[PDB]
């Protein structure tokens, strides 16, 4: 187990770490978090109590180095840093824990549900997706506007997601116009599959990373880059079954960790309702079916 | 974006545009099997590709044969309508190349954007007008030439005839649409309009009967009656 200690915590903030989230009172005397399971990569979040406008974040991974959060007073926000001295650090966290400044990280032991939205989620891809390599870890707020989004402006600022465009010559082989459109089985598997992500787990890693982004920081260009790698797969006629599979376990558990409030902002009904019941796979994602079905049947 | 009543002069300005219509591409009869059951069977279309600026008619004919073997030819017939118009804007020089192409039913949308995916600065666009470019096949010329055809082929016309010698694009297309509006809606009296008088004829190199000027101003009151007559037969005003 690992721990990111806090500084202090100044002002009043809303700190989430994964799906987990706590209130915490200007001056409270918190010092961070621990028994994080290692093995996963992380997202520690927060939203300010006085303005809750920007949420922002850091994706991290305790196996690339020793992080906590301090507050800056200058920039306004809590900032993520690495400290490299090892033995400060212990020092530093294992004092927190004898006074017990610490919230525990809560996994209950039954539950799988951080493996399964993270579960082909790698710090390396996301270190690309978000490029700012001075730091191991990952700064995303709900703002920051995706490569494709400043296509359609501060290009160190984006979020470098794989372009996916339906209408481009990318997507339609020419001479094969009409049936590339309606199945989009060559540019799934040859053109990204082959091509761009090598492999199904990396594109499984970049649909994860884009719903989590999405849901945690209210990231427009996000949320629409998770439905357009779910509809790429829904449109192609030939999928591997093992993809179809997995697919259907992923978007099952972020169907089933969505906020049910949400659903107005984070689900796409034109995407959902062709995914469900008019694409090539309508009959392919059971479990991500049923679930759509019995807590979100508004939208279809 | 979408064109209407609101921007109607666009049509005639000097920036070179296409309208395309699609609905007499595929076109079928409907009939019975011996078993009882009910068959299609295709006969001759055409795409309607029309300058509105110069009357320059782009008729393809969609010969029978290119349905062979296919499914679902409804569909079909949109893309392949896309197929041909990108391949006419792929044969034409680059300074007769259409700015924007204009369809007349937003189901081509998609069919000529994807196609005409090598002119990113040829916009395709819908239109809110419903034109009665449908009934470019009671044009008897234009109905004969589809009909006899063996084999693809484009045949060029100018649907204005000499119009545009004595009077505006503006007014030779809104005479062209009241024509077709009239043809649309009662053909049988609309042909009767346009042939009553046996001393008015159609050149060989035209579409249309030579009417003088004022024999027009006539006619289109004519045409006008007819169409106001037939929504009052529909509607019982
Ligand atoms: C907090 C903002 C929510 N968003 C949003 O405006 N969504 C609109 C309905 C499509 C982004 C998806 C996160």
């Amino acid at each position: 187990m690992n721990t990111v200690p806090f500084t202090s915590a100044p002002i009043e903030v809303t700190i989430g770490i994964d799906q987990y989230s706590f209130n915490v009172k200007e001056n409270q005397p918190f010092h961070g978090i621990k028994d994080i399971p290692i093995g996963h990569v992380h997202v520690i979040h927060f939203q300010h109590a006085d303005n809750s406008s920007m949420r922002y974040g850091y994706w991290f991974d305790c196996r690339m180095g020793n992080f906590y959060i301090q507050y800056d007073p200058k920039d306004g926000l809590y900032k993520m840093m690495e400290e490299r001295d090892g033995a400060k650090f212990e020092n530093i966290v294992h004092n927190f824990k004898e006074r017990q400044m610490m919230v525990s990280y809560p996994k209950i032991d039954e539950d799988d549900t951080w493996y399964n939205l993270t579960e082909f989620v790698q710090m390396d891809k996301i270190r690309k997706i978000v490029r700012k390599d001075e730091n191991q870890f990952s700064y995303v707020d709900s703002s920051m506007t995706t490569v494709q989004e400043n296509e359609l402006s501060d290009p160190a600022h984006s979020l470098n997601y794989t372009v996916i465009n339906f209408k481009s010559r990318e997507a339609i082989r020419p001479g094969h116009e009409m049936e590339d459109f309606l199945d989009k089985s060559y540019y799934l598997n040859t053109v990204m599959l082959q091509g761009i992500f090598k492999n199904s787990s990396n594109y499984f890693g970049e649909l994860q990373f884009a719903f989590l982004n999405a849901m945690f920081f209210g990231n427009y260009g996000s949320s629409l880059q998770w439905h357009a790698m779910i509809e790429l797969i829904c449109s192609s006629a030939t999928v591997p079954k093992h993809m179809l599979d997995k697919l259907d376990e992923i978007l099952y558990y972020q169907i089933k960790t969505l906020p049910e409030q949400y659903s107005d902002i984070l689900l796409n009904e034109r995407v959902w309702n062709i995914c469900l019941y008019s694409s090539f796979q309508k009959n392919s994602l059971h479990n991500t079916e049923k679930i759509m079905e019995n807590k979100y049947p508004e939208l279809l | 974006g979408a064109m209407n009543s609101s921007n109607y002069a666009e049509l005639f300005n000097n920036d070179i545009k296409l309208f395309v219509d699609d609905t007499n591409v595929y076109r079928v009869t409907v009939h019975k099997t011996f078993e009882g059951n009910v068959a299609t069977k295709a006969i001759n279309g055409c795409i309607f590709t029309l300058n509105p600026k110069t009357g320059h008619l782009f008729l393809k004919i969609i010969h029978t044969s290119v349905w062979a073997g296919q499914k679902r030819l409804s569909q079909l017939a949109k893309w392949k309508t896309a197929e041909e118009v990108s391949a006419l804007v792929r044969s034409l020089p680059k300074e007769e190349q259409p700015k924007q192409i204009i369809v007349t039913r937003k189901a081509m949308l998609d069919p000529l954007e994807v196609h005409m995916l090598d002119f990113p600065n040829i916009a395709i666009r819908p239109t809110e007008l419903r034109l009665p470019f449908s009934a470019a096949m009671s044009i008897d010329k234009l109905s004969d030439v589809v009909m006899k055809a063996t084999e693809p082929q484009m045949v060029l016309f100018n649907i204005y005839d000499d119009w545009l010698d004595r009077i505006s694009s503006y007014t030779a297309f809104s005479r062209l649409t009241l024509l077709l509006r009239a043809l649309k809606t009662n053909e049988e009296s609309a042909k009767m309009i346009l042939l009553s008088d046996p001393t008015i004829t159609i050149k060989s190199y035209h579409l249309w009967p030579s009417f003088t000027d004022e024999q027009w101003i006539t006619i289109e009151s004519q045409m006008r009656d007819l169409i106001l007559t037939e929504y009052g037969r529909k509607y019982n005003v």
